[PDB]
């Protein structure tokens, strides 16, 4: 006896469906956590680590030995993935548009977006409206903004927001708490009295206290974007099944199998690259525990905001002299780009 | 491989693909860049839509799913260089009819 | 909000079945539409979903309305939904302050949704009836004096009535009934010509047709700040405080706004008559201790005036900061330990100040604290004023100057508190499904020993019943119920700091 | 997998290099040398010798 | 209008009255006639009855046909309100007129 | 003092237990003079005033008591004592300068006095999920679950 | 006619043909890589493969 | 080199459960009355189905099922049970 095996079905693709990874998701897909900075051991055999980057449980890239993973040859082997975790969230870069322009839509305070119900009710018709193009949700995108923009307090909470601004490349800084060419509200008052004991003990904050605003740094975004109302979520015209908000925002990051970064000369841009941040992960974690100051810990925090930055692609500019890169390198983008 | 020096063969490159398309032949076409070249073959999971192997979905933990495709290597090449960059291409999978 | 809907769709499914909770999240995630589309959208069939809004109805987690162009969209109320939970203060708070009549009241009075006067004193009779034997009988007149107690103490009050759709629109009728609500008759009981005792019921006319009444749960969250604020000075001051306090409440009860940050005074010389004769405190006595009272810098109260004796006023708004800071530093202080709560107190007092201005505050030296500052980071409780020397935003050349800011911290455990009980749910479900066979083979033997019990009972089945593989299993499935008991315990001890953060953020609603 | 190793001892290795390039010989000179003086630096005896018997010890 | 509007007559020109239809124009574009004009064709306005006979005769829907924008000089001459259909007789080298169809946005 | 640290400061390490004795002790004087005070149980009126400590009375109570052989400062107990009201643990009222042989401020004198906890502890921290460090990592889905957490399983049994 | 038929005039460019195609693969292969890519996942595309 | 285990070790205890009479008597009633009130008719189950083929014992054993009375006169048209 024996249960019938459907053996084969012809199979065609009929669509391809993008989206974002939740870094649970990103959990439940890898295989092996990587937490060694270095690759080989220290030993005369030039054999890899156990847990290190490059360990052949992600995959081959040489002739003589197979995938322990699956057991296979770089003949047939077709790679698996590992991942790494980051010990202070950051942006991706990529998507650092759709973050700020994110957070120049909510409100700052109670997550809700600042639209009247009639407005909601005019662009919850255009959503229902069959045959939605790219084109059209540009154009949505578009007049949302434009009728978003022009609306100061917030009509769910009752404040009332400022504007958004850079700070230097890869953060932002917003405009709430200034001093105000309105002139400044009542609420300067508790302002004021905020730095009492700053001044005493501090005078030179006093002359300086004049110009604060509000740092929204990627931790306190990410803290954010956990809690906008599931009703909103589809009018920032982002689809609720490719992902949620919160993806923005990284606190994984995947390895590549090695079959995407062979390493024979024996080096290879991508395998360095990344060590470079499971490096500096260790150095913030060790830095975590040392008694030091809060300068050189966010300045040690945003290193890896350039790191990652650099991993996807190599062109950025806003990169001062003394940290700037001293050679050409090949992240991702190199690689999809050029003839 | 690229060129004489290692025996490379050679290039068929995007000004033939034009040529190709404008007689209309769309089964040599197939034939000069995918089965001659690079064809490969591969499994997906048709529940989640991400690849798997040796008919296994390690992701949803069946064997029951999945199914092998014929595709282009650079293909399956472009979504594993994708999915890192935290970009995800699922695959919708449907009868060959 | 996924940790919410995670609650909503388990506690739906525990209350009407997996059937229908499909529909109520569809809408609990997307706000209103019509049937036609629902139908589409869940895939299933018109019945189906028409037999569940009538249910959702019913208890009101979903309402009706009459749109533009004549159509009609269900509205989920994303609050309501899940605010189920809170039922078992409301029976514990209606025995305590009642007799077990109204205990049984409000039990069919949220299980059925919806009530009419003859409808709930019937039944709430009819079940009383099975309480007591030997013909004894209770009569329609107590029944009836307690749920008057309920209406003019605003407990229990009446639904919302129709429009005169008989006698108006005339011609083919609206699609809807559209409900009308209004005060004047809100808590007026009707005449019943029901008149007599409950009747016992063989289990195979209306004066009041369609007069439905339902509790007035925010009725009972009233009363809830007032037991906290009491219980507040009582554990600080005095008993003495405590009832006075009380005192100007109850006299409070109808003259502020329910949601309003303060009241409008009362006078020493009202609430020196207003108290029970069962304190002896004297009216100066009196005068001084509401002078303490409104000298306590924790300032629960004000003076306000003089006007017409001691005026008073209570600060309903800071009340609940205070004991919404309180319960954020119980937490922290048991999470992390007391020394945290030191740190914590420091920047909230000292509200911008640096590490290098506290470690002698503190007294905790280097290398420990600077970290036990950083690790606090990570749940968003801090803030840092990083205001800049120069345009350079340099920072080598920046002030780090720590912050804190109440709402945010609170708003953020909401989220904590609602996945803890989704969890501790989850879990006992979990267990309950996976000792699913235990549980049958226990219910069936049982059942078993049910069977024969006293009517033919016999010797042969006694003690062969639990002889098996269950006499080890039974202790595990009494601790199982061990843990049971614990995680509902757990259930009620969570949610009071529920109701005091939830109370403390819509508070702040400004709604402009 | 380049070891940070003691400071004194790279220190060390460094006259090394300095001395074999002042003859500049042929360079498998210099990295043999600096492999019979990481097999020299194993011994307590040599790591507790004064400096004076270091700054020889890169000679022989 | 002799030198164009206000900017809030201008914004007011769209919301007024919708049930009173208000088309604006300067002197400036009447001082000829575009249909005279030898780079336009004609055109006529078409029925709903021929809209079906049409849409039939090809099996479509009205989305798949080409478009012209309702403010576009023709459309604003005409006063079309946008999801009709006009029909274009296109001249030809010959005596076969080329006719063709474009919707209204 | 940023070169001799005071008494606190020893042999380039900080006596710890020097400074929490002094800690524990000090509450433990002024919860006993609260009590007492308040056992009068006459009129909260004169609470207002005995149930409060004056630094220099307890300054020199507990150099009566020489725990420490070094000194004890009057500044100093003082600000033994300031930590405990950030501690929670006590409350602070100043008064004219003519209490205690001090007058330890321009014109004006400054007591202290022990504070209840205002509420008990919260059902919150009863919930094994509010102490867990993995919060952020546990799912349902997830290979760490409440269908897994041994944290929760071995909180059934104490 | 392609240049007009949908109701405006539209130049043979990288902008002009971001208006004119709506799948993701084909527009990514000539030209703005890498921003359509991203902001396509952002979108959450489905991309029929025609 | 050695990745962390799943479940670090945790210095604090969560607090132990208060005990109360009056609460106690609550949770009494919890674990009653969530089983009592699936019985009322606005809890659903599945309706009966795929049944093999008939058999008398169905008529005698048969299930008793009424179709439910909301009030006619509060909800829209289509209302009708
Ligand atoms: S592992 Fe257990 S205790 Fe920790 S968060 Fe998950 S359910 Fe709660
Ligand atoms: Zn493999
Ligand atoms: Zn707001
Ligand atoms: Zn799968």
């Amino acid at each position: 006896k024996e249960q019938f095996r459907e053996t084969d079905v012809a199979k065609k693709i009929s669509h391809i469906c993008f989206g974002m990874k939740s870094p649970e998701e990103m959990r439940q897909q890898a295989h092996i956590q990587v937490v060694s900075k270095n690759l080989y051991s220290q030993d005369n055999q030039h054999a890899p680590l156990l847990y290190g980057v490059l360990d052949h449980r992600m995959g081959t890239s040489e002739k003589d030995r197979p995938c322990e993973t699956c057991g296979k040859n770089l003949a047939d082997c077709l790679g698996h993935y590992g991942y790494i975790d980051l010990e202070l969230p950051c942006f991706h870069v990529g998507y650092f548009r759709a973050v700020i322009g994110i957070l120049q839509m909510i409100c700052k305070t109670c997550c809700h977006i600042m639209l009247s119900q009639e407005e909601k009710k005019q662009f919850l018709d255009y959503l229902k409206r069959p045959g939605l193009t790219y084109l059209q949700k540009r154009g949505l995108k578009k007049k949302i903004s434009d009728k978003c923009r022009k609306k100061n307090i917030c009509h769910h909470c009752g404040a009332f927001n400022g504007t958004v601004k850079k700070c230097g490349l890869l953060k932002i800084i917003h405009e709430k708490y200034k001093t105000n060419k309105k002139v400044v509200d009542p609420i300067v008052s508790n302002f004021l009295q905020s730095f009492e004991t700053a001044i005493e003990h501090n005078k030179e904050v006093e002359p300086l206290l004049g110009r604060a605003q509000e740092n929204l740094n990627p931790l306190v975004v990410l803290n954010l974007f956990k809690r906008i109302p599931a009703e909103d979520v589809p009018l920032l015209l982002m689809n609720p099944e490719a992902g949620k908000p919160s993806d923005l925002i990284l606190t994984r990051l995947l390895v590549p199998p090695l079959c995407i970064r062979p390493s024979v000369v024996n080096e290879d841009d991508l395998t360095m690259k990344l060590t470079e941040i499971i490096f500096l992960n260790d150095v913030i974690k060790k830095h975590r525990i040392s008694g030091a100051k809060t300068q050189m810990i966010m300045e040690d925090w945003d290193f890896l905001q350039l790191q990652c930055a650099l991993y996807i692609n190599s062109e950025l500019s806003g990169i001062p002299l003394n940290m700037a890169p001293k050679k050409w390198t090949r992240g991702f983008v190199q690689r999809l780009k050029g003839k | 491989t690229e060129g004489r020096s290692r025996d490379g063969g050679l290039r068929l490159g995007e000004m033939e693909r034009d040529c190709l398309i404008g007689y209309g032949a769309s089964m040599l076409l197939l034939e000069r860049l995918m089965i001659s070249s690079d064809a490969f073959e591969v499994d997906v999971c048709g529940q989640c839509g991400l690849l798997g192997y040796s008919g296994w979905c390690h992701y949803c933990k069946s064997s029951c799913h999945v199914s092998s495709l014929r595709i282009p290597y650079a293909c399956k090449l472009l979504f594993q260089e994708l999915q890192s960059m935290n970009i995800i291409p699922r695959l919708k999978l449907s009868k060959y009819n | 909000t996924q940790a919410e809907i995670k609650l909503c769709s388990l506690l739906l499914q525990e209350h009407f079945g997996e059937i229908v909770e499909k529909i109520g999240v569809h809408l609990i995630r997307t706000g209103s539409q019509p049937l036609r589309v629902i139908a589409h959208d869940t895939g299933t069939s018109l019945d189906q979903v028409k037999k569940a809004l009538c249910v959702l109805v019913q208890h009101n987690l979903v309402s009706y309305q009459v749109h533009k162009r004549g159509v009609v969209e269900y509205e989920a109320q994303c609050s309501r939904v899940l605010r189920m939970l809170r039922y078992p203060r409301y029976i514990y708070t209606t025995k305590t302050l009642y007799s077990d009549t109204g205990e049984l009241i409000v039990e069919e009075l949220l299980l059925n949704g919806k009530l009419t006067m003859s409808a709930v004193v019937k039944k709430v009779a009819d079940r009383l009836t099975e309480t007591m034997e030997d013909g004894k009988t209770m009569d329609y007149a107590e029944v009836s004096n307690t749920f008057v107690r309920l209406a003019d103490t605003h407990f229990v009050q009446r639904c919302p009535s129709v429009p005169t759709t008989e006698n108006s629109d005339p011609g083919p009728p609206p699609p809807a009934p559209t409900l009308v609500i209004n005060e004047k008759d809100m808590y007026l009981v009707p005449k019943l010509s029901l008149i007599g005792k409950g009747k016992r019921r063989r289990s195979s006319p209306i004066p009041d047709d369609g007069i439905y009444w339902q509790a007035n749960l925010d009725r009972f969250h009233q009363h809830f700040r007032d037991q906290a604020i009491v219980s507040a000075v009582a554990n600080r001051m005095d008993q003495t405080s405590s009832e006075i306090v009380r005192t100007m409440l109850r006299m409070s009860e109808i003259t502020t706004s329910s949601s309003a940050p303060f009241t409008q005074p009362l006078s020493s010389n009202e609430i020196f008559r207003s108290l029970p004769v069962g304190y002896n405190i004297s009216k100066q006595v009196l005068d001084q201790y509401l002078t303490l009272l409104a000298d306590d810098p924790l300032e629960f109260v004000g003076k306000s005036g003089d006007s017409g004796g001691g005026m008073y006023v209570i600060n309903l708004h800071k009340a609940l900061a205070s004991l919404a800071t309180a319960t954020l530093e119980s937490v922290v202080q048991e999470r992390f330990g007391s020394r945290c709560a030191r740190i914590f107190r420091l920047v909230l007092q000292k509200k911008h100040i640096e590490q290098k201005q506290v470690e002698d505050f503190a007294m905790i030296p280097a290398k420990e604290a600077k970290d036990m500052l950083y690790k606090m980071l990570s749940e968003n409780f801090m803030s840092l004023q990083e205001i800049p020397k120069t345009p350079d935003h340099a920072p080598s050349r920046t002030f780090y100057l720590y912050t804190v800011n109440i709402l945010s911290a609170a708003r953020m455990l909401l989220h904590r508190c609602y996945k803890s009980i989704a969890n501790l749910i989850e879990r006992r479900q979990f267990e309950t499904k996976e000792n699913k066979r235990l549980l049958e083979k226990s219910q069936r033997v049982e059942a078993i020993i049910a069977s024969m019990q006293a009517t033919g009972a016999e010797e042969a089945q006694l003690q062969e019943i639990e002889e098996m593989i269950t006499a080890p299993e039974r202790q595990q499935l009494e601790t199982l119920k061990r843990n049971v008991n614990k995680l509902d315990a757990s259930e009620i001890q969570v949610d009071e700091t529920i109701f005091l953060l939830e109370s403390y953020i819509e508070c702040t609603m400004k709604r402009q | 997998e380049n070891e940070q190793v003691s400071r004194s001892q790279q220190r060390g290795l460094r006259r090394v290099r300095d001395l074999c390039r002042v003859l500049q010989l042929p360079p498998t000179f210099e990295d043999t040398a600096v492999a019979y003086y990481q097999q020299a630096y194993r011994h307590s005896g040599i790591r507790a010798a004064r400096l004076q018997k270091k700054e020889v010890l890169v000679g022989c | 209008v002799q030198q164009g509007m206000t900017p809030s007559a201008k914004q007011s020109l769209v919301d007024m009255a919708p049930k009173y239809i208000l088309e604006q124009f300067l002197q400036q574009e009447l001082l000829i006639n575009i249909t005279e004009h030898e780079l336009v064709p004609e055109h006529v306005v078409m029925t709903k009855e021929e809209v079906t006979e049409l849409l039939a005769r090809y099996k479509l829907r009205e989305n798949q046909l080409p478009r012209i924008q309702a403010g576009d000089p023709v459309a604003r001459y005409f006063g079309i309100k946008r999801g009709q259909v006009v029909k274009i007789i296109r001249p030809s080298e010959t005596a076969g007129r080329y006719i063709t169809y474009r919707l209204v946005q | 003092r940023s070169v001799t640290g005071g008494a606190w400061y020893s042999d380039q390490d900080f006596e710890s237990e020097f400074v929490e004795v002094l800690n524990q002790q000090c509450f433990k004087f002024l919860q006993s003079k609260a009590e007492t005070a308040r056992e009068s149980k006459q009129n909260p009126m004169i609470q207002r005033n005995s149930s409060f400590a004056s630094s220099h009375e307890v300054w020199k109570y507990i150099c009566e008591l020489g725990i420490s052989k070094v000194e004890l400062s009057m500044e100093d107990i003082e600000t033994i004592l300031n930590t405990l009201i950030y501690d929670g643990k006590v409350e602070m009222t100043i008064i004219a300068a003519k209490e205690g042989t001090v007058g330890s401020v321009d014109g004006h004198m400054k007591l202290y006095r022990a504070v209840n906890p205002i509420i008990p502890p919260t059902g919150l921290v009863r919930a094994p999920c509010g102490l867990c460090p993995v919060f952020d990592d546990c799912h349902e889905g997830g290979e760490i679950s409440p269908s897994n957490c041994i944290y929760m399983t071995e909180w059934l049994e104490f | 006619d392609l240049m007009t038929y949908k109701g405006e005039v539209l130049g043979i460019t990288r902008f002009g043909l971001a208006k004119m195609k709506e799948s993701v693969l084909m527009l990514a292969s000539f030209e703005k890589t890498a921003d359509h890519l991203f902001d396509a996942a952002y979108f959450g595309q489905k991309d029929s493969v025609c | 080199l050695k990745p962390p285990p799943l479940f670090p070790d945790t210095d604090y205890k969560p607090v132990p459960l208060k005990t109360g009479e009056g609460e106690e008597y609550m949770l009494a009633l919890k674990q009653e009355l969530r089983e009592t009130m699936k019985r009322m008719p606005y809890f659903i189950e599945t309706p009966e189905e795929r049944q093999d083929i008939e058999r008398y014992s169905k008529r005698y054993m048969k299930v008793y099922k009424e179709e439910w009375i909301p009030d006619w006169r509060r909800l829209p048209r289509e209302m009708m049970p």
